[PDB]
Order: structure tokens, then C-alpha cells, then sequence
RNA sequence: CAGGUCUGUGAUGCCCUCAGACGCCCUGGGCCGCACGCGCGCUACACUGGCGGGGCCAGCCGGCGCCCGCCAGGACGCGCGGAGCCCCCGCCGUGGCCGGGACCGCGGGCUGGAACGCCCCCGCGCACCAGGAAUGUCUUGUAGGCGCCCGCCCCCACCGCG
């Protein structure tokens, strides 16, 4: 049925932990954060520039 | 010394300057068939020149190419192993490999394979990108 | 007409297990090394359905979306449609097909068709 | 591997009054040196004899200016880590050339030795300043950029 | 007594994580506290191209998070190490952990 | 020291030439068709490369002495670059088979004792290796 | 192209040699461009004339060496 | 103090007043590997030691790009060959051969409007120290290329023949080529 | 600045889709198909070079032992480790050759639900013998030569961050 179907594991499921978004999840430490969303939330992580 | 100035033997005139490991090259496949030095342990010197060869040594280099398990040489210098038709792990040489690609082609023909239609309409197997550097003269073979 | 040295009619009365010893390496990973799928054996159990034992020798077709599929020797001489994604393709199993993967001989591009 | 934390652990005091230091864009040498008979090993080695030919002759280079028969009496334990094969080589005869004119203690004598040889060959008493740039995003090093496509 | 205790003082702001170390000193005075450890900086760093879309040069945006890290050892008893550490001045998104 | 003060390549060749005359290591013949590891293209022509990889193994044990070595890591020591790729060429570490076979044998000739983690060379070969270096220069 | 390379002088042996002592100093190159012989055959002229004493190597390398002869006068 | 430890290294002099100051030989010392900052200010290159500049231009085209080892065993090769053939210093003869391969006269543009002729001008003598040595080093590698003679026995002859005079070398001709242009459009 | 992103965003106007959905899953293929023209790179075009050994020097910052196998890989175990270039000796001897490595014929393996990915070995041996008109980058530890790290990563880089 639908229930026996309805998301069989087919692969990974990896999402920024700020915007859910697949693409450029980025896994390089612990932080499973978007590219594009990182940039924003930097600050308050305190990742800052050189 | 009493050398050969082209060494006829295998359908190809063996130069006789060459270091023998470097003109059995020459010959087709073989001069390779050895990884370019396994007669030094089945008869020959390793580097003694082509010219230099003996009717002993080149009756004792035949014998050695003619059969893999004379010296025991492993199927890992051996060509062909599992063999489709022949179940068998004999080294592919002379004019056997002239013959082998046509001999596989036909079956990569009689199986309706995906290889097969590539290999006869002359196209590339993956190769990734195959539109853009693929083309060689106007086209692509 | 041999098949890895055996005359050819010997390659047919085999279970791909009997055969197993005598294959390419990637078809010894996924039939013993890694094993097979329920689904995929469900597509033994549609053939040992579709065998001699089923009624006939008229055609009874049989369509699988399943492309990746190392083919038995019990599969010799048979013939099925799988799918190219579009199509299912009508391919003749046979002595050479055995040991290798059902999707390749299912062809799902164009041929190019180029020189437009 | 450079500037490991003990500076000189393989062989600790054992008469090691004389300490110097010879930089060269990495490549750090901690030298040990007391006044012994008068050969030197770097990094267990001989002074006299090193893998590269012409670098030998660099290596020795040093010794011969400062008084041979000046270095003769001084045994050094110099290990040089980091660097490379040209660099290492240029880091020991820093940490030789400073060596001796410790040992030897400030007079007029040893000031005279020490303008000698800075002159023979500067820089010898002073670490390259020199150190490797670094790559920016333009292109694949300090200062070259990517291809310019369309000008 | 003479039970070794192994501390970890972690601080993404070095200033801040050299309060607890001042403050750790003074009150270690008491319990015998070993010298402060300051290992090397591990950084979390993230070059991300700066653009949301691709559009232009491509530029890069360098955001480095160095996390530093101070270690300790007391052989004192479990009632003295909890002393010093709620006795020393603590500041906010400072970390300290102990292991035995 | 002493290693040292012989040339090592001087000493390496020359412990070829002792342990063929004296009868240490006995090169195995397998080795014949084996070329150095991955990275080698056209395969040892030397016809004495077990015996001259065998020599410096052995150097390079004496030289470690205590620090323990293992036979992947001898391999990093005969690392190579891997060509004929149009991807450019990545250093390459040399196949494991060779070498382990050249640290059992030494362990037989009591050449070699197992340390924590890697073995490292044993106190009688220690003499041994020494002895050659001081003999030969 | 000077092709021949195994030995090949059989009379001109002292011929090859008389250039190679008409020359005060020679390269194993030296050898293949003035005379038609392979560098590689020159290697092993050039050491009969050194155990012989013909010839002085100067100075030794894998890639050049270089042999002067000790008198020829 | 000898040039490599091994050909004595003498009061080698220089033959021009011009190409006296800019060529060093004072501050010749064994291999010349010395690391300086010789590419430094506008006139330092002038103090530095001369068959070092020699050596430098060895390692080019990119294909040798920093291997200064090996372009110093290729110089020192090529120093005993032409102490070998001429039985003197390989630095005198290095100096004589350097400035006689220095084209002596230039042209130039002069940036006369939008007339480009190359109007004669007269040289440097620092230029034509590195000019010789380029000529000397970029002639020596054009004579090796795919030949059976390796680079050390051609840098050799090139500062050999060089030195003469001879037409034959492309130092020498390279000053007469650029000399006799010179003079065309003077 | 009508530069680019509504396809990063419980960002968002407004229209469309909305139960046979433009919701969401499940399967197989697609984006990688090539008569073509072009942009960024890589490897070449050899003697200043390959190839066979021998030494051995790194930083960003990072662990390994044992045996089996031609490798590839794997099993077993555990607390830790490290490049090229270069240097020294050999071989080739100017030959598309022992330059160069392109497809394809097998074979042995890995990650894998799964190759259609990668790896290694044994064949094979593509053009290119230094690139026309044009243009690009570049000044001291600089260019270039030469490797390593890391990113996205099931597997994978010739790419980018270094």
C-alpha cells in the first residue's frame, strides 16, 4: 500500500540545519549548514573574516 | 659476434642494434606478453641486444611464449584469462590478436549489445563529455 | 559456438551457481559476494512461473522496469522486454548474453542520429 | 615538523654550553654545540660529507672562513627539521657561522673574524627574511591570475 | 587528595578563554594547579564563494572560527577541583570540562 | 654513527654482496616477475633488486632502531610517481608484498624482533649491521 | 645516424681508436657524432681505453663524463 | 678561494673598461649558489658573481624552471670541458667571452609620433652584460635541442667560440646581427 | 546599475497548479546523447629527456600494526605518523624510439540495493617532432617548475580553496 511504499529509503537525506535546502548542505565539521545560509548566520555562530 | 640483421621470425623483421627487450617489442603484442622482461628467468639474458640471440636462445624464446605454464609465468602477465568462449587463460598473441578484436566484435554484434551498436556505427563508449572534445577531424573517428 | 570452454548446449542446464566459478569478477560480487534482492528473485519466480512449465511455446512477452540484473544460464534462449525507461525492449537472451548486466542489451539513447 | 617542541631532546646539556639558532623560509636549525674535538654531525651525519655534491662544498663553506683550526676544539649536535634539501643546508651554516662566535667570546679578535666572514658572505649571520607568499583567489599563486577569456 | 584530574578550558573568543585561565591561576594557588596548556588553535574554517548566484568574478569569503583549547591537571580531591572551578570568575560562552 | 660515517649507498650495495655471499636473506625467486610497486612502469632490470632492496631495508631498520616500522610504512619510504595519465602524477607507495617478505626473513636470521605496534630491529643484527658498515669504509 | 651499437668496430677497431687518441680529450657523444657509433656502444670502448691507460676521466657523472688522454706524445 | 673548488680561481681580469664595472669576479666564491637578493634595487645585479647570472639563465624555456643543482653540475661540466680544450681558466675565458658577445649597438622606436622606425641608439653596459649572457645561454640550448650532444658539451663550445669571435657562435652573431640592423636604420 | 539569484532563504507581491496536484512518493532512464564552432584546464611534443635502482626534504596540518594478493583490494588487529623535485649510480642514443599515452580487447578488484563510477594488471600504442592570425598572465621568495592538503564526495578531480 502507500504506507508500504511511501519513502522506502532510496538515499541520504542531508538539508542545512537553517534553511532545509539539499543543495551545498556542507558537511566539512559538524556543521550541516547552506552555503548561502551559512554567510547570514556566521555572526552568531562567530565564524568572522580574516 | 654472429648476429641477424632482421630477425623475420613472429610476421615481423626484428632490427638487430636494438636491445632485444626494446625490439621483441616490435613484435605485435609480445616483447610486451613477457611485461617487457620475463624471458630472463624462462632462457635469454635480459639485455643482451637483438642481433646477439642465438638459434638456441630463439628456439628456447619461442617455446616460453608458446605455452604460459613452461616457466609457470602467472595469468597476471597473461592477456586474456576467463575467456568468453574458451574457458581459458591462454596470452592472446600474433596474429590471434588481429583475429581476437574482429572475433569479439562479432559477438559484441550478434548480442543486440549497447557496446555493439557503439562499436559498428564507429562511436565512443562513455568517455564522459563526448560532444565536445570527442570530434577529431569534422567528426568524431 | 563454445561458452568458457564448455560445448554449448552445457552452459544451458545450469544454476547461475554452477556457473559461478567460471565468471567474470564484478558477476561473482553481486551474485555470492553481495547477494540478490527479493524483487529480483520475484523475477526468478515470474520465470520459474514463465518456464517449460508454463502453457505453450507461443510468446508470453514478460516486461521488467529491473535493468541490473546478472542473467543465469536458465535464461538461455529466452526472450523478454526491459524497460530503456520509455520502452520496454524485446532482447534475446542466449550463451553469449549470460555473465553479463540485462541493462546493456536494453538500449535506452538514440544512436545519435547525428549529422543534422 | 619544524620548531618540534623539546629543541634538543636526542642529546640533552652533556657539556652543550654553545646554543644557536639558523632560519631559512622553514627550515629551522636548533644546533647543539660544546667545545669538543672539532668535527660536527647535523642530524647525526657528518659535517664533512652530505647526500647532495654540491651543496657539500656550501656546507663546508662557513667553516673554512670562520678559522678552521677556530671550529677544531667544537663538537655540534645541529639537527635541522622542516625546510628542504637547499634551504636546510643554508640554515646549518647560519647556525655554524653564529656557532663559533659565541664560543669564542666578544674581544676585538673575535669582532674581526665575525666582519670577515659577513663580508665573505652576507646574510650569513642574518635569517633570510624571505618567507613563502601566499595564494590568493585570482589565480594559482601569490601573484599570477586565471587566463582572461573574453579580455 | 592526590587524585589527578585532567580540565579542559575551550573559548572561541581568546580573550575571554584568558579570563578563566587568570582567574584559575589565583585560585589554584590554594589546590596546587598545574601551569595552563595552550594547545595549538584547531579552526573551523569555511571559504564559501561570497555570491548567492554566479554571477561575476568568482570571489571567496573567508570566515575562519579557531577554537582554543586550555588544559589542566590538579592531583587534589573532588571537593577542592569543584571549589576552584565555581570560586574562579566565569564568563559567558566559556567552556570548562573535567575528566577523570 | 658509524652508519653514518659510511657513504649509505657505498654501505647498501656492499650488504647485497654480503648477504649473497654469506648466505642472509636468500632472495625468494617469486620476486622475478613482481616490479617495484604500483608505480613502476617498465619493471626492475637490476636482477639483484632483492637483495639491493634487502640490503637498505635492513639499513633503514638499524636506522630507526627503537622508533618500530611496519611494512606499509617501508613502502612510503620507496614511494614513486605514478605517470602515463593525462591527470597529472600523484606520488605512489610501493606494493606490500615485496617488502613484508624481506622483514620475515629477517626476523628468521635474527636480524629483527617484534616491538609494540611495528618490529624493530634485534639486538644481534644490530651488531651485525653496524659491524658491516665499520668493516667495509 | 650513426645506427651501428654492439661492438661493431671489427677492423676499424684501432681505427676508432686512433680517433679516439687523435683526440686530447673526448665525450662518449663526442665519440658517436665524430665517428658513426651509438653513445651507448661508446660506453664500453671508452673503458678498454680506461683500464688500459689510455684515457683519464676527468670528471664522472651518470650523465656526462669526461676522459683526456694521459700522454699521446 | 677557486671557482667550484676546482679550477683555480686567479686574478681573472676584464679586457673592456666598460664591461669592467658591471662583471664581478672579486666576489667569486666556491658553487655559484650563493642565495642573495641580487634582483634587488635597480643596480645590485651589477655586483653579482658572473658565471652565477650564467648559471641562472641555465634553468629556462620551463622545462628546467628552479633546478639551479642541476644547472650548476651542467656549468661546472661545461667548465672543465673548456679547461680541458683551451688549458686555461674557464673564468677568463667565461669573461672574454661575455663581453665579446654583447651586441654593442641598439635601436629603438625614439616614439617619434607615429613613425616606429628603430632610430640607432648606444647600449648599457650592464644591458649588454646580460645580453652576452643570455645570447651565450639561449644560443647553447637552440645547438643541443634534439641532438646527440647534451647541453654541457654545447654550453662549452658556445662560451668557447664565443670568446674567439667566430661567426659561428650565435653570441657573436647575434651582436653582429643586431649591430649591423643597428647601423641600417641609425 | 531595469547586472544576477523568486532554483539558498515560515524571504516575497501577484497570476497560474491544486486530488489524475506544478502536493508527495515508487520504478527505470535523462542532464554524461554527438555532423559541429568556442571558452577554462590537463598531458605531450623528449638527452635541460624518459626508464631501472640508491639516498631523502616539506607545510596546510594530519594515526597505525599483522598477514593474503601481480596489483587492486581485503580480513585481522591497534595507538599513534610525513611528499615530490632534487641528489648518486645505471640504461637508452636522437629513432614517433626505450618521446607520448589516446581509444579499445580481455582479465582481477572496490564503493555499492544497485555501474551506467572508480582502481589495478596484461595487451594496444592516438595525434603532437614545439602551434597561423591573434591575445592572456606576470616583478622576491616573485614567475614558473614540483608535489601535498581540503572542499562538494556512496564511489570519483585533470576542478576550485589552499
Amino acid at each position: 500500500m502507500r504506507e508500504t511504499e511511501f519513502c522506502t529509503h532510496i538515499a541520504h537525506k542531508r538539508e542545512c540545519r537553517i534553511c532545509g535546502n539539499y543543495n551545498s548542505v556542507y558537511r566539512k565539521y559538524g556543521l550541516f549548514i547552506c552555503r548561502r545560509c551559512f554567510k547570514e548566520n556566521a555572526g552568531k555562530i562567530g565564524f568572522v573574516k580574516l | 659476434n654472429d648476429y641477424r640483421d632482421l630477425l623475420r621470425m613472429f610476421n615481423t623483421n626484428i632490427q638487430g642494434k636494438v636491445v632485444l627487450e626494446c625490439a621483441l617489442v616490435g613484435i605485435k603484442g609480445i616483447g610486451r606478453r613477457f611485461a617487457n622482461v620475463a624471458l630472463k628467468k624462462a632462457n635469454i639474458d635480459v639485455h643482451k641486444r637483438a642481433g646477439e640471440l642465438t638459434a638456441a636462445e630463439e628456439d628456447a624464446l619461442m617455446k616460453v611464449l608458446e605455452d604460459p605454464l613452461s616457466h609457470g609465468i602467472p595469468a597476471w602477465m597473461l592477456n586474456r584469462n576467463n575467456d568468453f568462449e574458451s574457458g581459458k587463460d591462454m596470452h592472446i598473441l600474433v596474429n590471434t590478436i588481429a583475429s581476437t578484436h574482429r572475433a569479439d566484435l562479432e559477438r559484441l554484434r550478434k548480442t543486440r549489445c549497447e557496446r555493439g551498436v557503439r562499436h559498428h556505427h564507429n562511436l565512443k563508449v562513455r568517455g564522459q563529455h563526448t560532444k565536445s572534445t570527442g570530434r577529431r577531424g569534422h567528426v568524431v573517428g | 559456438p563454445n561458452f568458457r570452454g564448455v560445448e554449448v548446449e552445457k552452459l544451458a542446464t545450469m544454476k547461475i551457481t554452477d556457473i559461478l566459478p567460471k565468471l567474470n569478477a564484478r558477476c561473482r560480487r553481486r551474485i555470492g559476494k553481495h547477494g540478490l534482492s527479493m524483487k529480483h528473485l520475484r523475477f526468478v519466480n515470474k520465470l520459474r512461473l514463465r518456464r517449460a512449465a508454463q502453457p505453450s511455446q507461443k510468446p508470453k512477452i514478460v516486461r521488467t522496469h529491473l535493468r541490473d540484473m546478472i542473467i543465469f544460464p536458465e535464461m538461455i534462449g529466452m526472450t523478454v522486454s526491459v524497460y530503456n525507461g520509455r520502452q520496454f525492449i524485446p532482447v534475446e537472451i542466449k550463451p553469449p548474453m549470460v555473465g553479463r548486466a540485462l541493462r546493456e542489451y536494453s538500449m535506452s539513447y538514440k544512436i545519435v542520429s547525428h549529422g543534422k | 615538523d619544524l620548531l618540534e617542541r623539546n629543541d634538543i631532546e636526542v642529546r640533552e646539556r652533556d657539556k652543550y654550553t654553545v646554543h644557536t639558532l639558523g632560519k631559512k623560509k622553514n627550515s629551522v636549525a636548533v644546533a647543539f654545540v660544546k667545545a669538543g674535538k672539532g668535527d660536527i654531525l647535523v642530524n647525526n651525519v657528518p659535517l664533512a660529507l652530505v647526500r647532495p655534491e654540491i651543496l657539500r662544498t656550501k656546507v663546508s663553506e662557513p667553516i673554512m672562513i670562520l678559522g678552521e683550526s677556530l671550529f677544531k676544539g667544537l663538537d655540534m649536535n645541529i639537527k635541522v627539521a622542516g625546510g628542504g634539501h637547499v634551504s636546510q643546508i643554508y640554515a646549518v651554516r647560519q647556525a655554524i657561522s653564529r656557532g663559533v662566535l659565541a664560543s669564542v667570546k666578544d674581544e676585538a679578535a673575535r669582532s674581526e673574524l665575525r666582519a670577515k666572514l659577513v663580508s665573505y658572505d652576507r646574510q650569513l649571520v642574518v635569517s633570510d627574511p624571505r618567507r613563502c607568499e601566499a595564494k590568493k583567489f585570482g589565480g594559482r599563486g601569490a601573484r599570477a591570475r586565471r587566463q582572461k577569456s573574453y579580455r | 587528595m592526590h587524585q589527578k584530574y585532567t580540565i579542559i578550558v575551550v573559548g572561541k573568543d581568546l580573550k575571554l578563554v584568558e579570563r578563566y585561565v587568570k582567574s584559575i591561576v589565583k585560585e589554584g594557588r590554594a589546590f596546587g594547579i598545574s601551569g595552563p596548556c595552550r594547545a595549538p588553535v584547531r579552526r573551523l574554517t569555511i571559504t564559501t564563494r561570497k555570491s548567492p548566484c554566479g554571477e561575476g568574478t568568482n570571489t571567496w569569503h573567508r570566515f575562519e572560527l579557531r577554537m582554543y583549547k586550555r588544559t589542566f591537571w590538579v592531583t587534589c580531591g573532588g571537593n577542592d577541583i569543584s571549589t576552584i572551578l565555581s570560586k574562579t570568575v566565569v564568563i559567558p560562552g566559556i567552556q570548562v570540562t573535567v575528566e577523570v | 654513527s658509524s652508519v653514518t660515517r659510511v657513504p649509505a649507498d657505498v654501505f647498501i650495495n656492499s650488504f647485497a654482496a654480503h648477504l649473497k655471499n654469506r648466505g642472509i636473506i636468500k632472495c625468494p625467486a617469486f620476486t622475478d616477475y613482481v616490479k617495484t610497486g604500483v608505480s613502476r612502469q617498465y619493471a626492475p632490470r637490476d636482477a639483484d633488486w632483492f637483495y639491493i632492496k634487502a640490503a637498505s631495508v635492513i639499513r633503514h631498520f638499524y636506522i630507526s632502531g627503537s622508533h618500530s616500522i611496519g611494512v606499509a610504512g617501508l613502502a612510503r619510504k620507496y614511494s614513486s610517481l605514478q605517470k602515463g595519465k593525462t591527470t597529472p602524477h600523484h606520488t605512489k607507495r610501493a606494493s606490500c608484498k615485496v617488502i613484508r617478505s624481506i622483514v620475515s626473513q629477517f626476523l628468521g636470521q635474527k636480524l629483527l624482533i617484534a616491538g609494540e605496534r611495528g618490529r624493530h630491529i634485534s639486538p644481534n643484527g644490530r651488531k651485525m649491521v653496524e659491524d658491516f658498515a665499520e668493516g667495509l669504509q | 645516424v650513426d645506427y651501428p651499437t654492439l661492438f661493431a668496430d671489427e677492423a676499424a677497431m684501432n681505427e676508432a681508436l686512433k680517433f679516439i687518441k687523435n683526440s686530447k680529450c673526448i665525450t662518449h657523444t663526442q665519440i658517436c657524432e665524430r665517428l658513426r657509433v651509438s653513445v651507448a656502444l661508446a660506453k664500453r670502448v671508452m673503458r678498454q681505453l680506461v683500464k688500459s691507460g689510455d684515457f683519464a676521466i676527468v670528471s664522472k657523472s651518470s650523465r656526462m663524463t669526461i676522459f683526456k688522454n694521459m700522454t699521446k706524445k | 678561494v677557486a671557482l667550484f673548488n676546482k679550477w683555480p680561481l686567479t686574478d681573472v681580469k676584464c679586457q673592456d673598461e666598460s664591461l669592467e664595472a658591471y662583471i664581478s669576479i672579486d666576489n667569486h666564491s666556491f658553487v655559484p649558489h650563493s642565495a642573495g637578493r641580487w634582483s634587488a634595487k635597480r643596480f645590485r645585479k651589477a655586483k653579482c658573481p658572473v658565471v652565477e647570472r650564467l648559471t641562472n639563465s641555465l634553468m629556462m624555456h620551463g622545462r628546467n624552471s628552479g633546478k639551479k643543482l642541476m644547472a650548476m653540475k651542467t656549468v661546472g661540466e661545461a667548465f672543465e670541458l673548456i679547461n680541458l680544450y683551451t688549458g686555461k681558466n674557464p673564468v677568463q675565458v667565461l669573461v672574454d667571452a661575455v663581453a665579446n658577445s654583447g651586441p654593442r649597438e641598439d635601436s629603438c622606436r625614439i616614439g617619434k609620433g607615429g613613425q616606429v622606425r628603430r632610430q640607432s641608439v648606444d647600449v648599457s653596459p650592464l644591458r649588454r652584460v646580460n645580453i652576452g649572457i643570455y645570447n651565450i645561454a639561449t644560443g647553447a640550448r637552440k645547438a643541443a635541442f634534439r641532438k646527440v650532444r647534451p647541453f654541457a658539451e654545447c654550453l662549452a663550445e658556445e662560451i668557447m667560440n664565443a670568446a674567439a669571435g667566430a661567426d659561428k657562435s650565435y653570441a657573436i652573431s647575434q651582436r653582429n646581427s643586431v649591430e649591423r640592423i643597428a647601423v641600417s636604420n641609425r
